[PDB]
This record gives C-alpha cells, sequence and structure tokens, in this order.
RNA sequence: CCGGCCGGGAACUCAAAGGAGACUGCCAGUGAUAAACUGGAGGAAGGUGGGGAUGACGUCAAGUCAUCAUGGCCCUUACGACCAGGGCUACACACGUGCUACAAUGGCGCAUACAAAGAGAAGCGACCUCGCGAGAGCAAGCGGACCUCAUAAAGUGCGUCGUAGUCCGGAUUGGAGUCUGCAACUCGACUCCAUGAAGUCGGAAUCGCUAGUAAUCGUGGAUCAGAAUGCCACGGUGAAUAC
C-alpha cells in the first residue's frame, strides 16, 4: 500500500477539486449525499458518452454541472435536447434548480479517464491484453504527451494465477508535486475475474 | 555516535553565587523535571555545610567533592577471551559529573526525615572522607589498580 | 453599522470576492470601513487508510475556514440596492446585517 | 437504581397480569420475560415463572423480594466448573 | 451490509419521527417536579406502550453508500474507507492531506 | 522619547518599554517581586542588565502575555535586548556574545501519529 | 482516653484517633467535635475529664461498633438465603460489582491458586 | 464604578493575505587549479535550520470475499426474514499493552500565580435559588476572536502530620442517591457515607529515549442518549549523557 493516489496530493497546487461548495457541518452530509447521487445516475447514463469531470458547482440553492466529455454530439444529442432531458431526473435527486452546462474536452487520447474507458472495453471484449496496451502507450506519445504508464492488474489473458503488468514511455515524475500528473482507474468484468486499470500521463510543470 | 561530534550546549549561571557547577548539581539532583524543588534543597543545603565546616558556602562543597573525584577508572574493550576491564585516566569533566552523582545517590538511600537531612549527613562526612560516596570513589579506585597489568 | 461576513473554504476566491464587494458600493458609497481578517478555523480529521488491521497506518486531513468582514457605517440610497442585486461566486456564504 | 421522582417500573401487562391472578385467586404459575419488572407488594404469595434465555424458572415470592427484580432469581448462565 | 440492515434502520427514523411529540409529552409529566402522582403513574405505563423504535436513542449511525456501524463520520455520514476514496479524487471541498 | 523591544519564547511574548528614570521596574501592573514568585524566574530578566552599565540609567515597563514561568521570563529578557539596541547600537557586539539577541528557536515537538508522545515509541515486545 | 467501647490512641489528635471506631471518617469526627465544641488539633490525652463524658453522647447516636458489625453480617447473609444474584456471587466467592472474572479478580478470590 | 469598560488612537501584541531572507554566498586554510570538507566576519536562523507529508523495482500465494465490488461453487417453507429474552461482560488458569500505587522531591487543609489547542442548535448551557455532593429549579447568552464549554495543574506563600502498613495506598464489599435513557438484575457512569486488600520499589530477562527529547503535570477532541486508565491532538515545567 505504498504510492499515494497523485490526484490529493496535488490537489491544493496544481489540480481543482471536482465538488466546489460551500456548507456548514449541519447540511454537509446531505450535499455530499446529493453529489454522489447525481454523479452515480450521469455515468450509468453516459457510459457510451465519452464523460470524464462531473464538476459539481452549486451556488446560492441551485446546482450546476459541468460535464467535460470527448463529445457533446451525444451529449447534447439534438441541440438542447439531451441536456434538458437529462435535467429533470437532475432535478429529481438534488432539489434546487438545476443548470447542465457543457465544457467540452478535445484530444481524447491525452485523457486518463478515457485511456481508462479505451482499454477496459477492449478487455471486455477479449482482445489480447498486451496489445490493448501498446495502443495508448504510442497515441499519447504522437499527440504530444511527456510521459505515459499503463498498467493492467489481475488474471490477465485467462490464466489462474494472477499477475500485474505495466509499460512506460517518456517521464512519469510523482514526487514532484507540480507535475501535471493525469491519473484515473477503470474495472474490467470479464468471465474469469476482475482486471483493473491504471494510467498516467505527465503534460509539463505548471510553473508558480 | 559514529559520524560526528557535537559539542556542549549553555548551561544557565544561578541567581545565587554566579557559578557555572551550581547549576550542574542541581540539574543532577533533580527528579521528575522539578528545577523548583531541587534548586532548594540545595539552598538549605549549603546553610548547615558551612555551619559545622566553618567556611565559606560554596567553598565547603568544593572540599568534600574532592574527596570522591574518580582519577584512574575501568572500562571495557572485549577483545580477548572474557572482558577486559581496562584502566583509563579520565577526563577532567568526568572526574566531576561521576562525582555529584555518588553524592546525589547516596542521599537518596538515609532514613532521615528531610531530604536536606538525607544530603547534609553526606556532604559534611565527604569533606571528612568517610560515609558512601567516598566508598565509591575507593571502590572503583580498588577495581582500578587490579587492573594495572593491562594498558 | 452594515455587517458583510464572508465564510469560505478557498484562501484566493475569498479575496477574489473581496475586491468585488467593495467595487460595488466604494462608487456610490463613502466611508467603508475595510477588509478586516478574522482567524482561521482549521477542522482536521483523522482515519484509517487499511480495511482491516493496521491501527498505525493513518491519514491527517484538515478542512480549513476563511473569513472576512467589510464594514458600511450608513449606507446612501444608492449604496446597498446596487449591491443587494449582485450575487458572489461559489463556495461563499455572505451574511448581511444591519446591528 | 432508577431514580425516586420517576418511581418505580413495572411492566403495564405484568402489573395487569399479577391484579388479574389476586382478583380470581390463582395458584397458576404465571410465565412472563419481564427481568426489568420490579416487583409489587401485592406479587407476594404467587408463583412468577420468570425467563431466563432459555426456560421459565418458577419464584415464589416471600417478604424480602419487595425492592429486587425478577431477573435476579432466574439465572441465565450455567456454570460447575473446570475440572 | 446486509440488505436487511439497512431496511432495519429505515423504519426505526421513521417511527421516531412519527411518535416524537409523543413521547416528548410524557417524558415532561415526569420532568414536572410539581405534578401529581396520579398523572405520574399515567405518564410511566403509557411510554411501553409506544413502540421500541419510536425512541430516538434506538437508531444507529451507518455509512450512506455501503451501511457499516463503524468507523463514522458525522461530518461526512460515511466511514473512514469512503471519506478517503471520496477525498482522493476531490469531492469533498477542502479536504486533503495536513502536516504542522 | 521612549524605547521599545520585542521577544519571543516558547510561546510567550512580551512589550518592553523603556524610559530613562530609577531603574523602576513594573510587570503586568505590579511589581518584580510580586510578579515572579521564582527567584531564578526574577533573575533572567535583569541578565542584560548586568552585562551593561544600565541598571540606572532606564526606567522598564512590562506587560507580557502566553505561555508560563521561564516561559514568559525569556520573553521578557529578549525584549529588552531588543531595547537595549534600540536605544544604543553599540551594545550590540556585547549582547550577541551573550547569546541574548538570538531568539532561541525551540518549540515543542507535537505528537505524531504511531507514538505515545513526540518521540516515545510505545513498548515493543518480540514476543 | 477511651471513647466508644474500644481503646482509641493517645497522642494521636482529635479528629484522627476517632476513626479508630469502626464506623467513623474523617467526615463524621469533625461533626463530633465541631458540635460539641472542641478544636480539631488537640489530643484526645490533656482532654479534660469534663470533655469525655460529653463526647460519647456525640457518638452513641450513631450506628457503632457492635451495632454495625451485626447489620452487615445480617445484610450479606440475607442476600444469601433469597437466592439474588448478589448473594450468589457471595456465597461463591467472585464479585459482584459488575467486575471482570476473566482477569483481575484477585481480591475476592484471594492469590493465585496453581493447577492441580 | 479603578476592571480596556469608555473617549479615542492606530502604535504594540495578535490575526491573515502579499513581498523579504540562507545559496558554502563573501574569509582564510587543507586537498588533484576539481568536487568537497574544517574553522568565521555576519545574522533571528549556517551548511539537509527544526518537524511533517512524500514509500522506486520487487519480496512474504503477507492481511482483508465481514466496508465495498467480483469469477466460481453452494442455500431456497431455508444457510432467507420478523420478534422477545439471553449471550458477546462466563472463569481452576496462561501471555501482551496500560493506569494507580508502595510516600516527606510526599499526603491533607488554606491562601494564591501561570497556558495552548479546540467544539458548539434536538447544541454549550452565566448568574440567581436550593442540595454534604453528582445534580435540580427558574431561566439570560451565543451558529460564535463577540457567548458559553473554562476552574489549568505541577508550582509559590503559610500551617500540620515526623517513618508506623502510617493523616501513605486506594482495592473491595454494606446502606443510601443522582443522572442520561421505553428500560440500568444479568450489564452504565457519577455522588455521599460506613468498610480500609495487596503493595514498603520487584529473580533471570526485557523496552523507550539524543533537546524543548526523556521525565513530569494538566487540558481538549473524535465515536457517542449515556459510557476512556484507549486512540488522536495541545501547552506548562524541563534533565543526564555520547570517550
Ligand atoms: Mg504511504
Ligand atoms: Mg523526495
Ligand atoms: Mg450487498
Ligand atoms: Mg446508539
Ligand atoms: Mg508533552
Ligand atoms: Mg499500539
Ligand atoms: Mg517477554
Ligand atoms: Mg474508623
Ligand atoms: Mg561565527
Ligand atoms: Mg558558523
Ligand atoms: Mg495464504
Ligand atoms: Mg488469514
Ligand atoms: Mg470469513
Ligand atoms: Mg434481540
Ligand atoms: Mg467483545
Ligand atoms: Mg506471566
Ligand atoms: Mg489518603
Ligand atoms: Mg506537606
Ligand atoms: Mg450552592
Ligand atoms: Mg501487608
Ligand atoms: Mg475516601
Ligand atoms: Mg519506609
Ligand atoms: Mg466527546
Ligand atoms: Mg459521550
Amino acid at each position: 500500500g505504498q504510492k499515494v493516489h497523485p490526484n490529493g496530493i496535488r490537489l491544493g497546487i496544481v489540480k481543482p477539486w471536482n465538488s466546489t461548495w460551500f456548507a456548514n457541518t449541519k447540511e454537509f452530509a446531505d450535499n455530499l449525499d446529493s453529489d454522489f447521487k447525481v454523479r452515480q445516475y450521469l455515468t450509468k447514463e453516459l457510459a457510451k458518452a465519452s464523460v470524464s469531470r462531473i464538476v459539481i458547482e452549486r451556488p446560492a440553492k441551485s446546482i450546476r454541472v459541468t460535464i467535460h466529455t470527448a463529445r457533446p454530439g451525444i451529449v447534447i444529442g439534438k441541440k438542447g435536447e439531451d441536456v434538458e432531458k437529462l435535467r429533470k431526473v437532475v432535478a429529481d435527486i438534488a432539489g434546487v434548480p438545476a443548470q447542465i452546462n457543457i465544457a467540452e474536452v478535445r484530444k481524447p487520447e491525452l485523457d486518463a479517464k478515457l485511456v481508462a474507458d479505451s482499454i477496459t472495453s477492449q478487455l471486455e471484449r477479449r482482445v489480447m491484453f498486451r496489445r490493448a496496451m501498446k495502443r495508448a502507450v504510442q497515441n499519447a506519445m504522437r499527440l504530444g504527451a511527456k510521459g505515459i504508464k499503463v498498467e493492467v492488474s489481475g488474471r490477465l489473458g485467462g490464466a489462474e494465477i494472477a499477475r500485474t503488468e505495466w509499460y512506460r514511455e517518456g517521464r512519469v515524475p510523482l514526487h514532484t508535486l507540480r507535475a501535471d500528473i493525469d491519473y484515473n482507474t477503470s474495472e474490467a468484468h470479464t468471465t474469469y475475474g476482475v482486471i483493473g486499470v491504471k494510467v498516467w500521463i505527465f503534460k509539463g510543470e505548471i510553473l508558480g | 555516535p559514529r559520524r560526528r561530534v557535537i559539542g556542549q550546549r549553555k548551561i544557565l549561571p544561578d541567581p545565587k553565587f554566579g557559578s557555572e557547577l551550581l547549576a550542574k548539581f542541581v540539574n543532577i539532583l533533580m527528579v521528575d523535571g522539578k528545577k523548583s524543588t531541587a534548586e532548594s534543597i540545595v539552598y538549605s543545603a549549603l546553610e548547615t555545610l558551612a555551619q559545622r565546616s566553618g567556611k565559606s558556602e560554596l567553598e565547603a562543597f568544593e572540599v568534600a567533592l574532592e574527596n570522591v573525584r574518580p582519577t584512574v577508572e575501568v572500562k571495557s574493550r572485549r577483545v580477548g577471551g572474557s572482558t577486559y576491564q581496562v584502566p583509563v585516566e579520565v577526563r577532567p569533566v568526568r572526574r566531576n559529573a561521576l562525582a555529584m552523582r555518588w553524592i546525589v545517590e547516596a542521599a537518596r538511600k538515609r532514613g532521615d526525615k528531610s531530604m536536606a537531612l538525607r544530603l547534609a549527613n553526606e556532604l559534611s562526612d565527604a569533606a571528612e572522607n568517610k560515609g558512601t560516596a567516598v566508598k565509591k570513589r575507593e571502590d572503583v579506585h580498588r577495581m582500578a589498580e587490579a587492573n594495572k597489568a593491562f594498558a | 453599522r452594515i455587517r458583510i461576513r464572508l465564510k469560505a473554504f478557498d484562501h484566493r476566491l475569498i479575496d477574489q470576492a473581496t475586491a468585488e464587494i467593495v467595487e460595488t458600493a466604494k462608487r456610490t458609497g463613502a466611508q467603508v470601513r475595510g477588509p478586516i481578517p478574522l482567524p482561521t478555523r482549521k477542522e482536521r480529521f483523522t482515519v484509517l487508510i487499511s480495511p482491516h488491521v493496521n491501527k498505525d497506518a493513518r491519514d491527517q486531513y484538515e478542512i480549513r475556514t476563511h473569513l472576512r468582514l467589510v464594514d458600511i457605517v450608513e449606507p446612501t440610497e444608492k449604496t446597498v440596492d446596487a449591491l443587494m442585486r449582485l450575487d458572489l461566486a461559489a463556495g461563499v456564504d455572505v451574511q448581511i446585517s444591519l446591528g | 437504581p432508577r431514580s425516586l421522582k420517576k418511581g418505580p417500573f413495572i411492566d403495564l401487562h405484568l402489573l395487569k397480569k399479577v391484579e388479574k391472578a389476586v382478583e380470581s385467586g390463582d395458584k397458576k404459575p404465571l410465565r412472563t420475560w419481564s427481568r426489568r419488572s420490579t416487583i409489587f407488594p401485592n406479587m407476594i404469595g404467587l408463583t412468577i415463572a420468570v425467563h431466563n434465555g432459555r426456560q421459565h424458572v418458577p419464584v415464589f415470592v416471600t417478604d424480602e423480594m419487595v425492592g429486587h427484580k425478577l431477573g435476579e432469581f432466574a439465572p441465565t448462565r450455567t456454570y460447575r466448573g473446570h475440572a | 451490509a446486509k440488505q436487511s440492515m439497512k431496511a432495519r434502520e429505515v423504519k426505526r427514523v421513521a417511527l421516531a419521527d412519527k411518535y416524537f411529540a409523543k413521547r416528548a409529552e410524557l417524558k415532561a409529566i415526569i420532568s414536572d417536579v410539581n405534578a401529581s402522582d396520579e398523572d405520574r403513574w399515567n405518564a410511566v405505563l403509557k411510554l411501553q406502550t409506544l413502540p421500541r423504535d419510536s425512541s430516538p436513542s434506538r437508531q444507529r449511525n451507518r455509512c450512506r453508500q455501503t451501511g457499516r456501524p463503524h468507523g463514522f463520520l458525522r461530518k461526512f455520514g460515511l466511514s473512514r474507507i469512503k471519506v478517503r476514496e471520496a477525498a482522493m479524487r476531490g469531492e469533498i471541498p477542502g479536504l486533503k492531506k495536513a502536516s504542522w | 522619547n521612549q524605547y521599545y523591544g520585542t521577544g519571543r519564547r516558547k510561546s510567550s511574548a512580551a512589550r518592553v518599554f523603556i524610559k530613562p528614570g530609577n531603574g523602576k521596574i513594573v510587570i503586568n501592573q505590579r511589581s518584580l517581586e510580586q510578579y515572579f514568585g521564582r527567584e531564578t524566574a526574577r533573575m533572567v530578566v535583569r541578565q542584560p542588565l548586568e552585562l551593561v552599565d544600565m541598571v540606572e540609567k532606564l526606567d522598564l515597563y512590562i506587560t507580557v502575555k502566553g505561555g508560563g514561568i521561564s516561559g514568559q521570563a525569556g520573553a521578557i529578557r529578549h525584549g529588552i535586548t531588543r531595547a537595549l539596541m534600540e536605544y544604543d547600537e553599540s551594545l550590540r557586539s556585547e549582547l550577541r556574545k551573550a547569546g541574548f539577541v538570538t531568539r532561541d528557536a525551540r518549540q515543542v515537538e507535537r505528537k505524531k501519529v504511531g507514538l505515545r508522545k513526540a518521540r516515545r515509541r510505545p513498548q515493543f515486545s518480540k514476543r | 482516653a477511651r471513647i466508644a467501647g474500644i481503646n482509641i490512641p493517645d497522642h494521636k489528635h482529635a479528629v484522627i484517633a476517632l476513626t479508630s471506631i469502626y464506623g467513623v471518617g474523617k467526615t463524621r469526627s469533625k461533626a463530633i467535635l465541631a458540635a460539641a465544641g472542641i478544636a480539631e488539633d488537640v489530643k484526645i490525652s490533656e482532654l479534660s475529664e469534663g470533655q469525655i463524658d460529653t463526647l460519647r453522647d456525640e457518638v452513641a447516636k450513631f450506628v457503632v461498633e457492635g451495632d454495625l458489625r451485626r447489620e452487615i453480617s445480617m445484610s450479606i447473609k440475607r442476600l444469601m438465603d433469597l437466592g439474588c444474584y448478589r448473594g450468589l456471587r457471595h456465597r461463591r466467592g467472585l464479585p459482584v460489582r459488575g467486575q471482570r472474572t476473566k482477569t483481575n479478580a484477585r481480591t475476592r478470590k484471594g492469590p493465585r491458586k496453581p493447577i492441580k
């Protein structure tokens, strides 16, 4: 249990929080329950859409969600249709006048949430695992990445002894606190067990 | 320590006499952190300690400290068969710090009603060359001359 | 006098709101008393990081809360009501008062 | 002990059971799971078999059992010794 | 935990919210010193007929995402494991690692 | 017309005012003998005073808060030396060799996780 | 210096030497002498002969040496023969006030019995 | 009204935002013109200033299927579900971690100085009024540098007890209580009074600690209706020693 989660040690430094809201100690947990469910249904609904960073920002008795995604073209659907069809079940859970805005994420190969979801859906459909690793390791370096490291963990190929394997290209610092470390994790549910994916992506060092 | 050396930190002189060594007998006498109830047994030591002697208050303690200063001690080299107890010339600071440790030690072990009365029956006799702190200087100086063969 | 408190978790977004709330009534009013800081609560925590049995392996967390003060001594007719229509950023609850 | 401005504690059902016992006048063993009820002086001279987690063991209330509770006469563990 | 331990908890919050003003009245009849024992014998036998899940000291705090009855924190509603996981992503504003 | 000093210690901080006069001493509205019950604590506020020749030139007026017996007494000492230099600028060299113009920054070490104190680990036993 | 059917010590003070009675402590003996009117730091010797007389009229109202050893032996033997939980613990040498008997029951059981 | 409370004042403390500073940089000297190291003028700080967080590749088929998730297998009028009482608190006994002790550097009584960090709405709960006391009554004050929790204790001044199983130690049981709580028998904490064990510094063996450390003495907090000698956090006092 050796490595810290690289996002949490970077939250005051070069990384933002996904939820920027105030409360007192009275209604903090009721907002935290409110924030979890509205991210939970937006995951199940937009699991065919490329949503990466749901941001719950709720100022003064209304909730606002910026959906970070590789495409609005399925997230909007028709122009002003699925932005509104999902809103009426977002104002069900929270209990405030909702506003699901959208900010688009260009360059989908440089996202540790999407690389987690572009390897897992190939592991889900029985590809050779060692090929699927090498697409992500090679595609980021064409798109201008200073370093990548992918890792599949647990019962690879179907055999009975589990193991863990990984690859690396470029440079990924972790002890440097000012490193632009994109990092997330997925879950592969196959017929022999669970496989887990971890991806590190370094962009540069955001100066202070 | 294996690598390096530190020297000493500063030890604050007293309000009473203007001595470095008056702060150094209260520090060996202090137990459990109490400099308040230790510096006052020392102040109630030197009153009856110059009274029987008839000297100055500080100078009577410095003569009782003399008859218990160690001059040869045996340390352990332990490179032969058994432990060799090798006698060494002692540096001038360990002559003093071992002496004050032995005067505090005996005054714990008496049966009088005070601490200052257990103490002043020991710094009186330490200038009079009997007691228990001079038994410790001579039991160290008994082991240091039965090991004079080794160099 | 008119009190305005600000409680905020971020330490620069509350500094970003005080050159927002002064600049609404500095034009309309005068003798604004000023951006007075107050001390900071540091609400700390401790949990366990193992799922079953490791009592010495822990993470210490905290949540810090930031306080300022904006004091308007006497309003004009056009001081508070221009300040009234405004709404500040996220992560802040303002507390306007009189008394 | 329970406070005295509150007064004594008893179940509302066992109070109705003992009253119905004395008013009818039976010596039938009343079985009740109220180890937490304080014995009242109308319960003197009756057989009230209070449960101990496993079965029902009878108690014939004498005089000196007034300010006690019913569980003290129904032992709930069992022990003979180790060897 | 078990589904029958989350659902067992929910009615204890439901039943204790229904009979709140009725269990609180029978305490003040006994919290009154200057009342009659023809009333203070009526309050103490009436509170047994109210349900045991009506008491606010009967329901127990559980982690709101898993239902764990230990490691609880009241500011988050969660156990020690689920606060830690949600912190490292970022959904808990202000909650980072500390050192002094 | 006056002279000021600042001093600090473990959790202590003193406010030293200096006027010329008899050598009058007031410590938290109270006298030198009324405030410090401890003779060692009565000494250490006078430690720059015996170093230089200013036991009679200046009056000194003290309001110290926070800390303890030797905490406030070491706070007052560093502030008087700050005011001995605030007057003269010449005595700074003897006070430096006294070690009086240096704030001894030994602060209390916090309790840490897995430890009973700042450094006392619990009693280990191999079996 | 003879109070309440026992002998009370001579060279101990007023409130201390009365605590030799089975039935008084430091508090209840202050109730004796503040009612009677004697200072508390004099000994029981060199109390006058008009002082030992009235001092037992303060003592006689309390339930003391023989009157107090019997009602404790009546209390514990009353717990024995009802069959209560307390008296079962009084006839089996295992403590009464709820304490752990898996370990640290070394007063009511006596010191350690080796296995034979 | 002799109390920063109250004119007023922005000094000082304190608060918290932004800049400042420390880099072997300037000084001699050793060494290979190197890297470095030794001593120093300065300076609040000197050479990693002090503390933390940060745990590479892998090892132990290390721990957890009972936080959660999950391949497989197994259960289905029961291996699922609801209820009351009982049990998780048992005791010939064995080991690990603690608190309190064996006293005068102390116990009691009386007067009296000195902190830091915290929490608070179904919350904390001034004063007044009773109660031997924990508490109760009436009921202000505060969503809080405002108000309360809150009295720091060790210490110092004075006084006593003068080496006894004691004016040391507090276990243990008898009779009364209070409180939170539908409910204190099993199986809660606390108060008052009566009782007043072992214990007089511990064989072999073994542990922690290099400076604001150890030792010491208080204080808060989280879980929580209640229930800390535990866990985490805070200041006061403050050593010995390293050839
Ligand atoms: Mg770690
Ligand atoms: Mg590093
Ligand atoms: Mg489940
Ligand atoms: Mg509960
Ligand atoms: Mg400490
Ligand atoms: Mg431990
Ligand atoms: Mg061992
Ligand atoms: Mg007695
Ligand atoms: Mg120098
Ligand atoms: Mg230097
Ligand atoms: Mg195994
Ligand atoms: Mg196992
Ligand atoms: Mg299992
Ligand atoms: Mg049950
Ligand atoms: Mg258990
Ligand atoms: Mg053993
Ligand atoms: Mg005692
Ligand atoms: Mg005394
Ligand atoms: Mg009163
Ligand atoms: Mg004995
Ligand atoms: Mg007592
Ligand atoms: Mg003795
Ligand atoms: Mg608490
Ligand atoms: Mg509690």
